[PDB]
């Protein structure tokens, strides 16, 4: 079957964009909830009486099409962990107003970035929500399997990439979410939604996300090949990963522009199709063993208890 | 959330109650001589999503009056619903205030203040003391839309919902907490073993120096059967303008009106309840700087303990 | 007027071209529609006035960043991940699509015109820095050397080759496309505040300054004793830094703070507007009047600054 | 309680400490020429049982200038000993006014504002709060005593402790609630890891448009043994005027006063700690509408769970 989702962060009407797409073969769509470049003041004076209305109207999408169709995303001006105390500030204020808006619209889940070793604030800042009304909505947690900084190209002459193996260091972004986790005290309510790059880590690296609860994973036009008739395919390498996460069940993300422009954009979506469609299939034990995965139960006493 | 402004929003029979008695009192302030000469400040408290801003609209031009509206709203979600059909639909008539209705510092003063912040036990939502925060901004001759509101109880007997309420025992809180609570809940298998009685009674604006919120109220409730005392059941009825009126109170109910379910006060343990014995109960209405809260107790046939004293297992949130 | 009907509030960007004629950028940053527009005022008097624009068009989306090409051509950054170039009619009464190129993976937040002005460079959120062909209407190179949000790029106002880009992972670049690893990191003496605008020097060759999140504004030469020479401007980050056309150029500075500077060459405060209610965007100063400085705000105000020489 | 004021009145030092720097603060305001012509309006917020307002008295006698005196309490039950002393003793050169200094419309600006409103962790009795609400019947030029305050923090190990915290275990109350709380204890069995550092400060009168009393704090602690991290030890340090200083942290501990005991924050899991490795927490002054409250978390060598979210088990109520 496959569930799938669109990512993107410009939404220019809400109405065409959600039909275009549904017309694509997605299932939901990652958006941003206010504009990404709107960034607003809390404090100072003029700008904390900006007037006119915040964002766009909850009137514009049915109750059942926020519920279920729409994943919300914070502004990517929002640093609640940065060095300076004012951006620091308004970042809290803002980061509370973004996710109560995605509460009054009852959005299914809500995502924010783990893109740096530090989200202490942001840990304390969500706490607060999770431990303010009721327990719904899902947070996914954007983290890479490899660093933006462990992937950068090897191109400033006064800043070399390191060549040596950090076993460690190559493992970076599962700290960022364990310690956020911790951090939280294991909600949930917080899962990962886990970015797939085009060079992939290490084995090790990868192994490090069993046992985590991913929801989510975001696959990037970007990390695309082509083939012989022009249309986006994955390497074989890829691929594996792929088949790991279907037997986990997670929903599969699509982010980034047309790097494949001759074609329609869905022919990334029909590609994941395929490797979905062409997955081994369950033995008797795995038939018989569905639906009961990771389902807790007591030990059975058939020598104290009549069966 | 959006889904519960959507669903208050699915009951017409309140609304047009509301736009009827808006354009009662429209007429009444304002002579068919004086008619587009003089304008009406209208301040609409707790304008939600906007539907009493509609009704206000619909009112206005139906009475043939000049209205200038105001929509007072704290809810900053709520807000952004607001200011988006200002822009697109209202215009400059209304005027979106992202405000606490006791907060706020009012241009102008009002001729009519509309509200709807009742709750199933009428005062429950706290409407008393939001509304006598915004008294001070309406004109000396002002009209509040409601004008007066009153709750109801009646004793109840249900083993059914007595079970229930046990079954609402929590880890990390008081054994009994669950009994000293209200429900609100769409009552079913249950039996009145007594006629409604009225309990607390509000009326706005409030016109006496010493303002007291506080109550404590005695109800006698003949039973004229044999049964066993589980609960109260509580209803409502207000007076938005003159012979407009909005009912829960199940004999004399708004008909088509699902707004409000009943409200429940459980008690801890049931009671017995002899054929020509009297119940008596005891309600209070308490109240400090930061919250508001119900204690009650029954004294007859025989004594309950008093329930949630000094709202330590329920309190509502000023 | 052959144009839109109306103008979005959110103002972004201010650009005169040489004979005096005010090109505007906005975007509708809230409501329903989240889109942008691009329009020509050969009156800068009548601007922000729709009916009184000598040209006028809507873009798809919204505009985080615009250039001129020349004269008649208007280079954009768009929140779609587009790199569109429109270009002024014969007439100069309307804005024609040339081309729209999706290439970045997020909000292409900005863009500058290399010293040929046939090539430009765009910066994105997708972290990638890209060096375009104009005519060929094509990417030339893909460089992602940032670890975070590419802020700023400024191409060497000689120098077709070079240029600087800013970001979010704390790197100042300095780019020379002769070299094989093209990028240099210009040490800001430790790691410090965030950097968020760039301004290459109009004379001085190796000179350029740059803003930081914290409102301090720095003066850098490329090869001068390690540290620069500083001034604490604002008391919100510097969205942008602007030279006067003077032989001996003063530098303008616009803040999230709502206010404008105008300093001199050691950094010492000249003018201080506090005339916008929203947050300063961008500003040009005057080709004809080098004593005028026009500002465009989120406030939807067009200010036009008498600058004391 | 009377025996709890009783108990703060039998530390000399303290009051002594509080007339040096109101003569002091006397003499810098008026000079030996104005002597006995200009009458100075002291206001001490928090009067208590009034020793305050006899060092204030003691200081403007051994000072020779003239002072108006205004003793605020909230507590009527202090106001009937500051009201019988007044009467008694004291006579109209003492106002004594019943009411929260927030509330208070003074008919006077005041020219210094005495009060003693610190904690252990010096701003945990909210004297922030209660300070800033007064600040508008001060003149401008005008002096706070005390004009500034510091907490300090240092890890501790201590297994007594942490099973004497554990012990407070309640029913009806999350089962790791007294992990998430801090407790004011003569720490005797324990061991200090690092050297305090200070976490939060506070300075009136508050010369600042958007006056914000929340905080958060990084402190990095280089251990040089290895222990297990059961808690944070927390004191305070004052500035009332000028040299004139009151401290609880241990190596500038003012002598022979025993006004305040250590606060304790704990951890709800013991984190092994190495030599040479550094300990990092970090702390949070939070506050809503109604509470206060702190929030803390260790982030090295190893993460702890955010101790005390939104106030969930512990709050001072504003
Ligand atoms: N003190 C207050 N200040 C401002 N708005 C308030 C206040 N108390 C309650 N409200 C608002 O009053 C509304 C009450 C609603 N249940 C009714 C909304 C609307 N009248 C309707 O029928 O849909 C909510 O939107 C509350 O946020
Ligand atoms: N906002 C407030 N308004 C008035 N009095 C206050 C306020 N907050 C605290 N207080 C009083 O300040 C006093 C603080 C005492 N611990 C000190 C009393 C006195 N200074 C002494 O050293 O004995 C108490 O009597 C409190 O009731």
């Amino acid at each position: 079957r496959v569930s799938s989702g669109r990512d993107l962060n410009c939404v220019p009407e809400i109405a065409d964009t959600l039909g275009a797409v549904a017309k694509q073969g997605f299932d939901f769509l990652c958006m941003p909830v206010f504009h990404p470049r709107f960034k607003r003041e809390f404090i100072q004076e003029p700008a904390k009486n900006r007037p006119g209305p915040q964002t766009r109207s909850d009137l514009l999408l049915s109750g059942r099409d926020w519920n279920t169709l729409i994943v919300g995303k914070l502004s990517p001006w929002i640093r609640p962990d940065s060095k300076v105390e004012k951006i620091r500030r308004n970042s809290e204020a803002a980061m509370l107003q973004e996710l109560n808006f995605g509460a009054y619209l009852g959005l299914p889940a809500f995502l924010l970035p783990l893109n740096q070793e530090d989200n202490t604030n942001l840990a304390r800042v969500l706490t607060n929500h999770i431990h303010t009304g009721h327990h719904s909505s899902m947070f996914w947690m954007r983290v890479p399997l490899v660093a933006p900084e462990d992937l950068r190209d090897d191109i400033i002459e006064n800043a070399p990439t390191t060549h040596t193996e950090e076993y460690s260091g190559e493992e970076k972004t599962w700290m960022w979410w364990h310690n956020f986790r911790t951090l939280c005290d294991y909600s949930k309510r917080i899962a990962v939604a886990l970015e797939i790059g085009a060079d992939l880590p290490s084995n090790h690296v990868i192994d490090r996300w069993l046992g985590e609860p991913i929801k989510a994973a975001i696959l990037p036009t970007s990390i695309f090949l082509t083939n012989k008739k022009g249309f986006p395919v994955l390497s074989k390498m890829h691929q594996r990963l792929i088949f790991r996460l279907l037997k986990l069940e997670v929903q599969f993300i699509i982010t980034g522009t047309n790097h494949h422009s001759e074609k329609e954009f869905c022919s990334y979506l029909q590609y994941l199709e395929y490797l979905s469609q062409n997955r081994p299939p369950p033995n008797a034990y795995e038939l018989f063993a569905k639906g009961y995965e990771d389902y807790l139960q007591s030990p059975l006493q058939p020598l104290m208890d009549n069966l | 959330e959006s889904q519960t402004y959507e669903v208050f929003e699915k009951d017409p029979i309140k609304y047009s109650q509301y736009q009827q008695a808006i354009y009662k009192c429209l007429l009444d302030r304002v002579p068919e001589e004086e008619k587009d000469t003089n304008v009406q400040v209208l301040m609409v408290l707790g304008a939600g999503r906007g539907p009493l801003v509609n009704a206000s609209l619909r009112a206005a031009k139906q009475a043939d009056r000049r209205i200038k509206l105001y929509a007072v709203e704290k809810n900053p979600n709520a807000v952004v619903t607001l200011e988006n059909w200002q822009f697109e639909e209202w215009g400059s008539q209304v005027t979106v205030v992202s405000s606490d209705m006791r907060e706020w510092v009012a241009p102008e003063k009002a001729d009519i203040i509309v509200s709807e912040l009742l709750g199933s036990f009428a005062d429950n939502e706290l409407s008393p003391e939001c509304l006598d925060g915004a008294q001070h901004f309406l004109k000396d001759d002002g009209v509040s839309i409601p004008g007066e509101y009153t709750s109801f109880l009646a004793p109840i007997s249900s083993s059914k919902l007595y079970n229930e309420v046990r079954a609402c025992r929590e880890k990390d809180r008081d054994p009994e907490a669950q009994f000293e609570m209200p429900y609100v809940v769409r009552l079913h298998n249950f039996h009145q073993l007594s006629a409604p009685q009225p309990c607390f009674t509000f009326s706005h604006p409030n016109r006496d120096p010493m303002i007291d919120n506080n109550r404590y109220c005695t109800l006698e409730f003949p039973v004229e059967v044999n049964t066993v005392l589980h609960g109260f059941a509580g209803y409502f009825e207000t007076v938005l303008y003159q012979d407009i009126t909005l009912s829960i109170r199940p004999e004399t109910h708004s008909p088509g009106m699902f707004s409000w379910f009943p409200i429940l006060f459980p008690i801890k343990q049931p009671i017995t309840v002899r054929e020509g014995q009297t119940i008596c109960v005891r309600f209070w209405r308490c109240s400090n700087s930061k919250k508001v809260w119900y204690e009650w107790a029954v004294t007859a046939p025989v004594c309950s303990a008093i329930h949630n004293p000094t709202g330590r297992s329920y309190t509502i949130g000023l | 007027p052959n144009a839109p009907a109306c103008m979005e509030r959110q103002l972004e960007a201010a650009r005169y071209r040489s004979d005096g004629a005010l090109l505007l950028g906005a975007s509708s940053l809230s409501g329903r529609c989240w889109a942008g527009s691009l329009w020509l005022f050969k009156d800068p008097c009548a601007a922000p006035n729709e009916g009184f624009c000598s040209a006028g068009v809507q873009t798809e989306a919204g505009v985080a960043d615009l250039t001129w090409v020349g004269e008649r051509g208007i280079l954009v950054a768009s929140d779609s991940g587009a790199v569109e170039l429109w270009e002024l009619d014969e007439n100069e009464t309307l804005i024609v699509s040339k081309f729209c190129k999706y290439e970045h993976d997020d909000i292409v937040s900005t863009v500058s015109v290399l010293s040929s002005g046939t090539q430009a460079v765009s910066g994105s959120k997708d972290i990638c820095i890209k060096v375009w062909d104009l005519a060929q209407q094509v990417v030339l190179s893909s460089y992602r050397a940032h670890a975070a949000q590419v802020t700023c790029v400024a191409a060497s106002p000689h120098k077709d080759s070079v240029f600087l880009s800013c970001s979010e992972d704390n790197r100042i670049l300095l780019w020379d496309t002769r070299c094989p690893k093209p990028a240099s990191q210009i040490g800001c003496s430790a790691p410090g505040y965030l950097p968020t605008s760039l301004a290459w020097h109009p004379q001085q060759s190796e000179v350029f300054v740059f803003g930081d999140e914290n409102g301090t504004v720095s003066l850098v030469d490329t090869k001068s004793t390690s540290c620069v020479l500083s001034s604490a401007v604002h008391s919100q980050c510097v969205t942008g830094l602007v030279f006067s056309p003077h032989s001996v150029p003063f530098l303008a500075s616009l803040s999230e703070d709502c206010s404008l500077a105008v300093l001199d060459s050691s950094l010492s405060e000249l003018f201080r507007s506090q005339a916008h209610r929203d947050f300063v965007r961008d500003a040009t100063w005057s080709p004809l009047n080098h004593s005028l400085l026009t500002t465009v705000g989120w406030d939807h105000q067009v200010v036009h600054h008498v600058v004391p020489t």
